[PDB]
DNA sequence: TATAATGGGAGCCTCTGATGCA
DNA sequence: TGCATCAGAGCCCAAAAT
């Protein structure tokens, strides 16, 4: 929803943002026809 | 150490103008231009040439150079002559020189005081293929255009007029410089329209549009073929230094063969063809081998007309065609027997 | 005709054919880049009396060391239902060799 | 003759211009429609040579009978296309520019010669500070401006354009 | 690479091996006729199919690239003879 | 994470579109260009390490 | 801070002119200036102002540095530095040594120090920075072309800003941008942020990068090369071999020795000639 | 070609050598 | 004059890279 804080006018709409890749049943992706895996990354935990 | 930060700091050293200060500089600039017109009339001298001499003396000795349109080379000798000619004017005429000088001075100041305006407009155009400083400099160019065209009488503040010209300058720069393969500004406009259109269609259709759907949305004159051709023309090159792999070890260009330079096999083959051709031409008479060499360009590289080969051997244009035909006839006969030249026909 | 034996009407190798290195998988012609034939070719063409063709053989062949039985072919042209290729591409052929 | 030695030396602007077969006056590369090189651009055949052997761009002179000829119409020499690997162009700068190797390689060669530190050479080259060639009798803060002195922007303007202030 | 119909890389360490063996002509072949010497590699192929022995190699094209790349860096690289006179490895093509 | 990045770029475009054009007639469809988001996700899946 | 010099009649100087104490201002020489300064001719107040200031020559950038380098007398500087080599302090002698070594370098070589500043910038031949159509009809091009393009654009703009009498702030910005652009072409990342193509974090590849490093011209193409008449395969033990032998697969051997094989196939009658022989092995 | 608009944005090893401070 | 601090210099090969 777009709002004009001065006027109060409100126009609301559902906008299309493109596509997001879906994971298949086995935990992989199909990207341009080829099956891909996203490998987990170990790193330093945030904190003090 | 940071060129943007430095420029911003330099920008911050010229105070912004009061409405009064702005009108004063704008007023002096307009008046200075009217003065240059008058000096042209009085002297019968080029107004542009006059403007460069006036401008040369205001900016100082630092900047003195030839201007592409001026007929005379602009150097201290010539600018002294013309400046001395202007100072040789009567008082009521010589006053316009003083007016013009102060006009150029005010032009400088007016430009300098508005530089932060260009920055605030340019920052919005980043990411379109021009660097921030580049956008600032083209934007500055528009600011200069605005100062020359500004009419202070209209009572509009300067920022209003400048903003149009600055936006214009930045957009022209992006249209002119952003592509390795340069595209005419109008064609860039057409390409961008097609982008917006396709984006509208994808925003209403929930998927990328086909070529035909884009063609409807573009109206008459547009079919699917033209949408495709326009997109083809709009393709930007990709770097030869584009990485292959997750190591830094290889480039995309390393995988691209060279089709221009002949391969060893091709060079060898062409050489063998020349040697077999000479072998077949030795089985003719020297004259009928020479007629063919002269007619097909093997000698000197050019193909001679029958009139030229005939005049060179002392025979008639019909005669040289005849000795050429019997040469070629003998050539065809020897080939069917020995089959030497067949394999080079691929 | 020995070279073209296993190609169908459209130029794609037939399903079930055995392909070996050097064999044509998909036949293709490309228009010759404009060039002036060397005087050797001028003389050769003149000797044999055969026009140099406008097109060259760009056909896809089995690379060295590869080959097998053709189990599938996919052909996608431009202007046929459901398929749109990247700009400039008239048609795409895929040959699956097992 | 046989190559026994390889010399490497600095190149004068004159020598760089003698190498050059033309000045590249335009950022253009190749024409978006014809795909032929753009005149005066980075790929120009009039500068770096013909794309095709013994054939000019427009195609008036197509064979080796002309070698060394420069087509009046298209401006291209008829020679081997191999020359596009060899022939150099040049860009004529509006302001001299320092060659960074002689700046950033420590100790700087330019800096060492002129007795300028790394910071000073940086400040002049990248336009943070002025350097005085001719004081022309200037004096700043009671002491005379000495040649090769570095001035800030504030210092230079007060010297060059004078000091003033405006009070609201 | 195999997919490009590529040649094997005879790298820095392979060159050391040929050097330690003192195989100067084998090494020179690797550096010229079997690689970027254009005139040389053409001549070698033609010689072998004709039964002649392979000709003396010429300047490797990547050395010409190096010279021109250093000229692009404003350094003048000059090949000299024993008399310290210039030798033109571009064979007149790049000089006016 | 890459989604968040593409979203930040899309937001830059929104603020930039909220200055230009008519300050009166604007919808969300006119304000949003989704290309930055699509690109961030497309970049992650194809070219990420 | 300026001096005011009123005038009744015509003024012989004009606004913007630079002036020294004593320079004639107006009235045929009657009124003249007491200070060093810049002339401001006031037509309202009927007065010639002279703002106290000097004609000082002070410059920025490579133009200034090139000048100081042009004015170097290296012979003279050698003499001074030899005298410095006698000074008791080790550091004094050390600094004079390093300086003197650069001086002597230029002296023996015959190189002028000002050549380290560029006026004409060389442009590499196009085939070494190609624009090529790849397989799909798409174009692929070397990064140097974008680096040259940045350079050319800024230079041309500099010529235009100069012709139009832009303020010093604008001309200065362009000049520092011009220095930075030459820097990027020659060694990118060397000074400042590496210039990159849009929508990529990848530094463009400059001449220094092409020359140096593991991927550079020296180590990649000069001290090692890919070669013809070569092959590779998996190895397997051959106990039956004599020490001077190896097993070589015939299909490999046919390729490795292919030209020789073409010649031999001609001597024996297997093919009419080399061209036919090659076509038969294909 | 004219309401006015006036200062940006991202950020995370070892050895060697010169340089700037006790 | 003697000592930190920092900038800039390096960090295996070939194969492959779908
Ligand atoms: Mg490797
Ligand atoms: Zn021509």
């Amino acid at each position: 929803q777009l709002i004009h804080k001065d006027t109060g006018l409100i126009k609301e709409d559902e906008v299309f943002l493109g596509h997001i890749p879906l994971m298949t049943e086995d935990g992989s992706f199909i990207i341009n026809g080829a099956d891909r895996v996203i490998v987990s990354q170990i790193h330093r935990s945030p904190g003090v | 150490s940071d060129p943007v930060r430095q420029y911003l700091h330099e920008i911050g050293q010229v105070p912004l103008l009061t409405l009064e200060e702005e009108v004063e500089l704008a007023r002096k600039v307009e008046e200075g231009m009217e003065a240059i017109k008058k000096l042209s009339e009085i002297t019968g001298l080029d107004p542009d040439l006059i403007r460069e001499v006036v401008r040369a003396k205001i900016l100082g000795s630092a900047r003195v150079r030839h201007i592409p349109g001026l007929k005379e080379t602009l150097d201290p000798k010539t600018v002294e002559e013309i400046d001395q000619k202007l100072k040789s004017l009567p008082k009521e005429h010589k006053r316009y020189l003083h007016i013009a000088r102060e006009g150029e001075a005010a032009r400088q100041h007016l430009i300098e005081a508005n530089l932060r305006l260009v920055v605030s407009i340019a920052k919005k155009y980043t990411g379109r293929g021009l660097s921030f400083l580049d956008l600032i400099q083209e934007g500055n160019q528009g600011l200069i255009r605005a100062v020359e065209k500004f009419e202070y009488k209209r009572r509009f503040k300067f920022s209003t007029y400048a903003t149009w010209w600055i936006r214009q300058a930045i957009n022209r720069a992006i249209a002119d410089q952003a592509r390795t393969i340069r595209i005419p500004v109008h064609m860039v406009e057409t390409i961008n329209k097609l982008s917006r259109t396709a984006r509208q269609l994808q925003q209403e259709l929930g998927r990328e549009p086909t070529y035909e759907e884009i063609a409807e949305a573009m109206g008459p004159g547009w079919d699917a073929k033209r949408v495709e051709e326009t997109l083809k023309i709009a393709q930007e090159p990709v770097s030869l230094e584009t990485p292959i792999g997750d190591e830094k070890d290889s480039f995309y260009g390393d995988f691209i063969p060279d089709e221009h330079l002949p391969s060893p096999v091709d060079a060898a083959t062409q050489s063998l063809l020349s040697e077999e051709l000479e072998k077949a031409l030795s089985k003719l008479s020297e004259r009928e081998a020479m007629v063919l060499k002269l007619r097909k360009g093997l000698i000197d590289g050019r193909e001679h007309t029958l009139e030229e080969v005939g005049a060179f051997f002392g025979v008639t244009r019909e005669r040289i065609r005849q000795i050429e035909n019997k040469a070629l006839r003998k050539l065809k006969y020897h080939e069917s027997r020995t089959r030497k030249l067949r394999d080079f026909l691929d | 005709e020995a070279a073209l034996r296993d190609l169908d009407e459209e130029g794609v190798v037939r399903i079930g054919a055995e392909v070996k290195p050097g064999d044509i998988l998909v036949g293709r012609t490309s228009f010759k880049g404009e060039s002036e034939p060397t005087p050797e070719e001028r003389l050769l063409r003149s000797i044999f009396g055969e026009k140099a063709r406008d097109v060259k053989d760009t056909s896809l062949r089995v690379p060295p060391g590869e080959g097998g039985i053709v189990v599938r072919t996919v052909r996608l042209r431009r202007g046929d239902p459901g398929v749109e290729l990247k700009p400039g591409v008239r048609e795409v052929v895929r040959v699956y060799v097992a | 003759k046989e190559v026994r030695k390889v010399r490497i030396a600095l190149a004068s602007p004159e020598k760089i211009r003698s190498w050059s077969y033309g000045e590249v006056e335009k950022p253009e590369t190749i024409n978006y429609r014809t795909l032929k090189p753009e005149r005066d651009g980075l790929f120009d055949e009039r500068i770096f040579g013909p794309i095709k052997d013994y054939e000019c761009a427009c195609g008036k002179y197509k064979r080796q009978r002309f070698e060394g000829k420069v087509c009046e119409r298209c401006g291209v020499e008829v020679t081997k296309s191999i020359v596009r690997r060899y022939r150099m162009g040049h860009i004529e700068l509006a302001t001299p520019a320092a060659h960074i190797w002689f700046v950033k390689d420590v100790p700087s060669k330019i800096g060492t010669l002129l007795d300028l530190s790394a910071t000073e050479l940086e400040q002049v080259l990248y336009f943070s500070k002025y350097i005085v060639l001719d004081p022309k009798g200037a004096i700043l803060n009671g002491v005379p401006v000495e040649k090769r002195q570095l001035l800030t922007d504030e210092e230079y303007r007060e010297l060059r354009y004078g000091k003033q202030e405006t009070y609201p | 690479g195999k997919a490009q119909f590529g040649g094997q890389r005879f790298g820095e360490m392979e060159v050391w091996a040929l050097e330690a063996y003192g195989a100067a002509h084998t090494l020179q072949e690797m550096l010229t006729l079997k690689s970027d010497d254009i005139e040389g590699r053409n001549a070698a192929y033609e010689a072998i199919i004709k039964g002649e022995d392979v000709p003396e190699p010429s300047v490797p094209e990547s050395f010409r690239v190096l010279v021109k790349e250093l000229q692009a860096l404003a350094l003048d690289v000059q090949t000299l003879d024993e008399k310290d006179n210039p030798v033109d490895i571009f064979e007149g093509l790049a000089s006016k | 994470d890459q989604f968040r990045v593409g979203l930040a770029r899309l937001a830059r475009g929104v603020r930039e579109r909220m200055l230009m054009g008519s300050e009166d007639s604007l919808t969300p469809a006119k304000l949003v260009n989704s290309r930055p988001l699509e690109a961030a996700i497309r970049e992650f899946f194809s070219r990420s390490q | 801070k300026a001096r005011v010099y009123p005038f009744e009649d015509d003024v012989e100087v004009s606004t913007g002119d630079r002036v020294a104490p004593g320079d004639v201002l107006a009235d045929g020489g009657k009124v003249k200036s007491d200070v060093y300064g810049r002339v401001e001719v006031d037509l309202v107040r009927n007065v010639v102002r002279v703002v106290e200031s000097y004609d000082i020559d002070a410059r920025m950038g490579a133009e200034a540095i090139q000048q100081l380098l042009k004015e170097l007398d290296l012979e003279a500087l050698e003499k001074e530095l030899l005298e410095e080599m006698k000074h008791p302090s080790r550091a004094r002698r050390a600094k004079a040594r390093k300086r003197l070594e650069v001086v002597r370098a230029f002296l023996d070589s015959g190189n002028r120090p000002e050549w380290m500043i560029l006026e004409a910038v060389p442009v590499l031949p196009p085939d070494l920075r190609p624009m090529v159509q790849v397989d799909g009809g798409r174009f692929a091009t070397s990064d140097l072309n974008d680096l040259y393009r940045r350079l050319i654009n800024r230079n041309n703009r500099l010529k235009k800003l100069l012709a139009q009498g832009a303020p010093e702030i604008i001309i200065r910005n362009e000049k520092r941008m011009l220095q930075e652009a030459v820097d990027a072409l020659l060694d990118n990342g060397r000074r400042g942020a590496p210039v990159t193509n849009p929508g990529s974090d990848r530094p463009l590849r400059s001449l220094t990068d092409i020359l140096s490093g593991k991927q550079g011209r020296f180590r990649q193409n000069l001290l090692g090369k890919r070669v013809d008449y070569s092959g590779r395969s998996v190895i397997v033990v051959g106990p039956q071999l004599k020490l001077h032998q190896c097993g070589l697969p015939k299909r490999m051997a046919l390729e490795l020795f292919k030209p020789f094989l073409l010649k031999k196939m001609e001597e024996k009658g297997i093919a009419p000639n080399v061209k036919a022989a090659r076509r038969m092995l294909e």
